[PDB]
């Protein structure tokens, strides 16, 4: 049972223009990406030692509200 | 070469912390937590190498400490509520 985390942008980051939420994940598992409920998948980059990161432009992120992290459990977060 | 720009990982108001290095070349780079846990392979894209690290445990203090040999540059984010 995997304990999954979610991070959104710092304000550092998104001062300089950029946006990046993180997410911290047997090895088989599935990450699903979800921006106000529907599915993301460009701009994302994974790495197993699991943890998901989204890129976006700051402009893309302020487009939105929610960001979800869903696992093979959903974990998310409002940036309103 | 380029030094890495890190970004602290906190919770968004709503314990697991983290650290994200975005845009640096080339590897490797340390990472440590206040000196004394989970660093992930770098990811290349762009020719710039990308990272995160983890870490489980406001009241006492956390900060990620993360080194670039290459380029000669430290870093040391605290992580802020």
């Amino acid at each position: 049972a995997p304990t999954v985390s979610i991070f959104p942008p710092s304000s550092e980051q998104l001062t300089s223009g950029g946006a990046s939420v993180v997410c911290f994940l047997p090895k088989d598992i599935n990450v699903k990406w979800k921006i106000d409920g529907s599915e993301r998948q460009n701009g994302v980059l994974n790495s197993w030692t699991m943890s998901s990161t989204l890129t976006l432009t700051k402009d893309e992120y302020e487009r939105h509200n929610s960001y979800t992290c869903e696992a093979t459990i959903v974990k998310s977060f409002n940036r309103n | 070469t380029t030094p890495p720009s890190v970004y602290p990982l906190a919770p968004g108001s709503a314990v697991t912390l983290g650290c994200l290095v975005k845009g640096y070349f080339p590897e490797p780079v340390t990472v440590t937590w206040n000196s004394g846990v989970h660093t992930f392979p770098a990811v290349l894209q762009s020719d710039l190498y990308t990272l995160s690290s983890s870490v489980t445990v406001p009241s006492e203090t956390v900060t990620c400490n993360v080194a670039h040999p290459a380029s000669s540059t430290k870093v040391d984010k605290k992580i802020v509520p």
